[PDB]
RNA sequence: AGGGGCGUAGUUCAAUUGGUAGAACACCGGUCUCCAAAACCGGGUGUUGGGAGUUCGAGUCUCUCCGCCCCUGCCA
RNA sequence: CCGAGGGUAGGGCCCGUGACUGGGGCGAAGUCGUAACAAGGUAGCUGUACCGGAAGGUGCGGCUGGA
RNA sequence: UGGAGAGUUUGAUCCUGGCUCAGGGUGAACGCUGGCGGCGUGCCUAAGACAUGCAAGUCGUGCGGGCCGCGGGGUUUUACUCCGUGGUCAGCGGCGGACGGGUGAGUAACGCGUGGGUGACCUACCCGGAAGAGGGGGACAACCCGGGGAAACUCGGGCUAAUCCCCCAUGUGGACCCGCCCCUUGGGGUGUGUCCAAAGGGCUUUGCCCGCUUCCGGAUGGGCCCGCGUCCCAUCAGCUAGUUGGUGGGGUAAUGGCCCACCAAGGCGACGACGGGUAGCCGGUCUGAGAGGAUGGCCGGCCACAGGGGCACUGAGACACGGGCCCCACUCCUACGGGAGGCAGCAGUUAGGAAUCUUCCGCAAUGGGCGCAAGCCUGACGGAGCGACGCCGCUUGGAGGAAGAAGCCCUUCGGGGUGUAAACUCCUGAACCCGGGACGAAACCCCCGACGAGGGGACUGACGGUACCGGGGUAAUAGCGCCGGCCAACUCCGUGCCAGCAGCCGCGGUAAUACGGAGGGCGCGAGCGUUACCCGGAUUCACUGGGCGUAAAGGG
């Protein structure tokens, strides 16, 4: 009483960024009760059961990145709702680091807000290729002209970072409304009710624009660990969006990165939103029950690759650039004793900067090939691909050059 | 969720209701009849002992009583019945007891 | 597993010029003939006077490297002569003889037992018609040992062969040196075997 | 009932199956009333079979039911033979 | 994963108007001795938890991070 | 009738814990004295009794394992 | 065919005596290290709580039907829908669910072990003997109509079949009362009286096969009882009312205070009663020269238990692990009156802990249940998986190869070691490649023959394309402890009663074979060490086999 998982379409996974209060989780169940009529498949949520958790629920607000699975009769989606604020940011960023596309989300009445920018600053340092904006709050007071100057800063913002901002998309329109005629509509198809058709001006704006990224599963594996959960009977599951090749029941894996020797198991299950996967692919988002092994083994961080591809590395000599001041970076310089929050795939573990031989100062802009000694030994291959922040704000972006041990 | 070992359940109900009647009726049969054979009826007395005496040897032939059980009441209705014949009472119709 | 390692340095340690590569030990250079002190550092000095253990614990070093034996197999050896009748003293020297490389050793299929070993290993003998490939086999009297066709052709079973001409095998073995045969006639007695090892020794290490 | 069957011994992979006469009722491997004969289905030696027929008989003649597999080996061994 | 505490020499502890950090006992060094103990001289010996921030200058005020304790979460 | 279990009451044994309090073992070089070991400078030891910072002292009897 | 000691009290000695070491054993755990195979073996703690799936059914050759598709259309067509004949879903009826599998919580007990007793008894299915199987009557599900319910499902009315129940007859016989004979606790023969039997089903049809009924004999499996044996505390010394016995009743398959009235006053205890503690018991396991000592995990046997506590029903058998009823705790559902569950079955989760595994493959074999049989069910079982947990086998190479590279380490600066070790030259061939390929499986079944004996023929392999075999073919893992004495093995430097070692005695205070590192050496090797526990040494609870004047110990 599960049943098996019909991959038809191809899966693609878009998250859901934006400020607090935004309507960030609403236009989500709202994207799940909309295309739920025009095609089965879809399960839905709701503003309740997206935020279960006690407290997100009881006292409000949206506390972990959620994860819902909502298709078109062209292409499927898998959407990971990020929280708002900022000390959750460790969430989003997890959240972030993963969905191939960002439905970001500003509000007509507020207007671009300072999480909204690192919202877009980390998706700019994260990986988030494309992004698609959705102002939300617009059924608010006729203004004939200033819902127009959101799309003319919000756009502004974007294009200041790097992102294709007068290409963006930004639909309009509002989820509340949306979502409440649907709440009381179930069965309904688009082109008939006022703003049903507004949120699908944003689906399909997905289908178009938004890639479905250069993929293989030629190369070994990999997936980075977002979250594990105990499965009741079953045994230790840990989720992820998977990196290179593929994964099906009774494959050897290793669990690599932040412990003292790796652990070799053997995958028990896999699946996709409670559905039996036959075999997981690349840039699909499963969940891994992991032969054996204990709650108390598997951490988030840590990755999931083949056996013997890939090892952990605590040392790591890599070239690296600095975000400026400007950039919303570095105002400074630091030390060949500065120990910064480098942030591999889903995790961030703190290292060392042991600068190079006559680099006695490093300050905005900039990139030298400075060496690392990470205070937990994680996963590390060749090019590998992290961001630099610290403080509460970036401040770099490099790639491993060479390894040392 | 459930099992076909249920009709071994009913089943049994049944065979209880059975045998239990069966039981029950072997019980006041033989009473009666030691009351009738203390009171000196002698005649009326063994009329009713000797069909008690069958009833019981019919629950052996079934899963009731059975074999030893069953002669076991017997040897206490009729060495019973005799014992009260004698309070002056010369067992008339000698029906079941032989003398 | 077998040893694996310097060897004439054993043949030093414990002073008995032990035959291990048995080709160069009968060279001017068995190292024994020409450094006959015990390896190391120190080895040409003082020697103080060896507690009765020592004695024995080197008496039974010596017999055991000189078949290039385990431990494990060498004492669980040890112990079932223990068990059968009869002197175990002896016993025990024809159980270690009847072992199956060795007595390819003891018919020159091989110069050096390390070798017998390796040899037996990979096929190269055969028992009674079948091949065997157990160092630890025991050979039973009135067997056959012998060289597998696929091998007489190399140029090892060749020379090693060509030795046994006008040679004649310990008293207890047959030999066959045309057809690379050879029967195990008799379990070996210590007689037979001229051991620079005192197996009484042996047996008293191995009680307390 | 009382039976004849096989009651297996020997290591995995090397069947080494006893003839014996038994309750019913006892596990296979358990304990039985007597021992007539053992039967290695893998036939190594001219020794894989034997079975007293006198003892076989008494044990037949009085409602020891023996098994499909059980009979094949005690006929084999002769036990109905008459003439 | 989200809350809240705690980290000053060796060991207990004081300086929080923002100003190189002392007080006791330890401890090291020297003299005497085989060597200590005692005695007598002489020396704070610290990663203020790490790294940055603001600052003319941080134990203190910001922040991020490490370890530990406490509460609350957490079913592919 | 019997009857698992529940209740009211009064006992018995056990594991843990408690303000305070008694002595004990152990811990290089702190204080007081000097009881024993040589009439150890009052022969020693002992049962008992009383007294004393502490070792101990005294009484009565006993022992020699004191001369 | 069997017996070894050593270190340590002293300035030294002999004795006493304790501690400690050398051996062996383990369901191990922990550290460092870890290549292969086979056979074993793997929750010692929470008898804690557990999601999910699966672990017990099977017979139409017992019976009637519901449904789906074919034979002839009852009639001439659909109608009172009748048969022929294999698939399907329950029902009824039989036999099995009491065995197989799990566990050791409880239990100091005739629970167990051992040898006996039952004139005091039971035994389904299975064998062997004897006798029958004649007639009659009826109910209840299934199904149809109605009513209640969210659901789990229950109540009213109406038929219906049987190997279902019931009643009479026959009575080889069997049961019961009284009497006689023999025997001697209730056993064997016998007499008059009374009471009790049964079912048809399939065919190849006055005969077979399968059931049925009663009775005797036999097997197998059991109940009960008795002698003897079975841990600690006596700082547990007195205990007992169903208490001990009797008579008469109830109960049971059966003896019995097992249960009850009545009568009596007993029963038990230093030969350890009563109480408290601990514990499943044995075959066996480990150790020991033995006598002993310790132990009860694999496997086999017996007991006991199935969330906790009690109970009876059916039944040959249970007071029943995946049956029922009640109570309790706990978890779960609800449409708020009632429903659901119990992994100490398999696999698995979590909690606890130093620590103990796959949600596997297959009924091919062996065993079990039902069946005429085909065959269906079988987490028994046969296998595979994971862990050096264990034992055993196997590899990391073999033969040459210098008065002897380098690097490192000692150095009386002459030289010495690591060492044939390396390099190097050949040689072999773990791996890998290609190819064939199992044993375990002959019988159920069919055929000549009486489904007799006997003969011939056919299907069936989870493990496995594995084992094993042949061809070609690459040098292709090594660690861990230790070196003052006991105890196999020594030098340098660093450190300086510091840091640290330590099983016991002890090492370290500026030349440390004892600390840390290095070189060297010894031991073992896919392992080596550590901790814990048992026996040994320990004649150190002394039966074998000790002692007490002053060593512990003679009682005032
Ligand atoms: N274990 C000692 C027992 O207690 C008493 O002895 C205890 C004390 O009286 C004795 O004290 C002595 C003192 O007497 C002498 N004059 C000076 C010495 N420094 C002290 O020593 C004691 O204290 C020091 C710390 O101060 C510890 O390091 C030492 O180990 C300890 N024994 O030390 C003992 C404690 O270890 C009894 N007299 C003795 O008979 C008894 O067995
Ligand atoms: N007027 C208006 N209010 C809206 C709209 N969408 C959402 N809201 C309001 O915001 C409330 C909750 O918004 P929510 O979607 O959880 O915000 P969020 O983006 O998740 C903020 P965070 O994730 O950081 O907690 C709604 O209950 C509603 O009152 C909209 O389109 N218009
Ligand atoms: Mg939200
Ligand atoms: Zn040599």
């Amino acid at each position: 009483a599960k049943g098996e998982f019909i991959r038809t379409k191809p899966h693609v996974n878009v998250g859901t960024i934006g400020h607090v209060d935004h309507g960030k989780t609403t236009l989500t169940a709202a994207l799940t009760f909309v295309t739920a009529a025009e095609n089965p498949n879809v399960e839905v949520k709701d503003y309740g059961d997206i935020d279960k958790a006690p407290e997100e629920r009881a006292r409000g607000i949206t506390i972990n990145t959620a994860h819902v699975e909502y298709e078109t009769a062209k292409r499927h989606y898998s959407h990971v709702d990020c929280p708002g604020h900022a000390d959750y940011i460790k969430n989003m960023i997890t959240g972030a680091a993963q969905m191939d596309g960002a439905i970001l989300v500003v509000s007509a009445a507020d207007g671009p807000m300072p999480q909204t920018r690192e919202h877009i600053l980390l998706a700019r340092q994260v990986g988030v290729p494309y992004i698609v904006v959705f102002m939300n709050k617009v059924d608010m007071v006729d203004d004939p002209e200033l819902l127009d100057l959101v799309e003319m800063e919000v756009r502004d913002l974007l294009n200041q970072y790097e992102f294709p901002g007068d290409e963006v998309p930004v639909i309009r329109g509002s989820a509340l409304l949306a979502l409440e005629q649907m709440h009381r509509n179930p069965k309904t198809r688009r082109g008939e009710n006022e703003w049903v058709d507004k949120i699908w001006e944003l689906l399909d704006a997905i289908d178009e624009y938004i890639p479905t990224p250069v993929r293989d599963v030629d190369k070994p594996f990999l997936m980075p660990v977002e979250d594990v959960f105990t499965i009741t009977g079953r045994g230790t599951v840990a989720t992820g969006r998977i990196e290179r090749g593929k994964v099906k029941v009774g494959d050897e894996v290793e669990i690599v990165g932040l412990a003292p020797e790796t652990r070799k198991t053997v995958v028990t299950g896999v699946e996709m939103h409670r559905k039996t996967l036959q075999e997981g692919i690349a840039g699909d988002n499963v969940g891994v029950l992991l032969r054996g092994v204990s709650r108390e083994e598997v951490e988030r961080g840590q990755v999931l690759a083949k056996p013997g591809s890939i090892t952990p590395h605590t040392k790591f000599e890599a070239s690296v650039y600095v975000l400026k001041k400007e950039e919303g970076g570095r105002h400074t310089g630091f030390f060949s004793g500065y120990r910064p929050q480098f942030y591999f795939r889903t995790t961030d573990v703190t290292g060392v900067v042991q600068l190079p031989p006559g680099v006695e100062m490093v300050m905005p802009g900039d990139n030298v090939t400075f060496t690392v000694e990470l205070i937990k030994p994680v996963a590390l291959e060749e090019g590998l691909r992290f961001a630099i922040r610290e403080g509460g704000r970036t401040v770099g972006a490099g790639v491993v050059t060479k390894i040392l041990e | 969720r459930n099992l076909s070992a249920l009709k071994r359940h009913r089943q049994s109900l049944k065979r209880r209701l059975r045998n239990k009647a069966k039981k029950s009726a072997i019980k006041t049969l033989s009473k009666k009849a030691i009351q009738l054979a203390q009171e000196g009826k002698a005649e009326e007395a063994l009329k009713i002992m000797r069909k008690a005496e069958s009833l019981i040897d019919k629950a052996a032939k079934g899963s009731t009583l059975h074999k030893n059980a069953a002669a076991r009441r017997k040897s206490r209705l009729m060495r019973k019945v005799r014992q009260l014949l004698e309070a002056a009472g010369a067992p008339l119709i000698g029906g079941g007891l032989s003398a | 597993g077998r040893y694996i390692g310097p060897v004439c340095r054993l043949c030093r340690r414990e002073g008995v010029k032990l035959y291990l590569k048995g080709e160069r030990c009968y060279s001017p250079k068995c190292a024994m003939e020409r450094r006959p002190y015990p390896p190391g550092q120190h080895g040409q000095k003082r020697a103080r006077r060896p507690s009765d253990y020592a004695v024995r614990l080197r008496e039974k070093q010596k017999l055991r490297r000189i078949y290039g034996i385990s431990e494990r197999q060498f004492r669980n050896l040890f112990e079932e002569a223990s068990k059968k009748k009869g002197v175990t003293g002896s016993v025990f020297l024809g159980l270690l003889e009847s072992r199956l490389d060795n007595v390819v050793y003891r018919l020159g299929f091989a110069v050096s037992r390390r070798q017998a070993r390796q040899l037996v290993r990979h096929g190269h003998i055969t028992v009674n018609g079948r091949r065997v490939d157990l160092p630890s086999y025991r050979v039973r009297p009135g067997d056959e040992i012998a060289v597998a066709e696929k091998s007489r052709n190399l140029e090892l079973i060749r020379q090693n062969l060509e030795a046994m001409k006008g040679r004649k095998v310990g008293p207890w073995l047959s030999l066959d040196v045309e057809g690379m045969k050879g029967k195990f006639l008799r379990l070996p007695d210590r007689e037979d075997l001229a051991l620079p090892v005192n197996e009484q020794l042996v047996i008293e290490f191995y009680s307390r | 009932m009382v039976k004849i069957r096989l009651a297996r011994f020997g290591s995995k992979h090397n069947p080494h199956y006893r003839i014996v006469v038994t309750d019913a009722r006892r596990k296979r491997d358990g304990k039985y009333i007597e021992k007539i004969g053992y039967y290695d289905p893998r036939k190594t030696t001219p020794d894989w079979l034997k079975v007293d027929v006198e003892r076989a008989r008494y044990w037949l003649s009085v409602g020891a039911q023996p098994t499909d597999t059980a009979r094949r080996l005690l006929r084999q061994a002769g036990v109905f033979r008459q003439e």
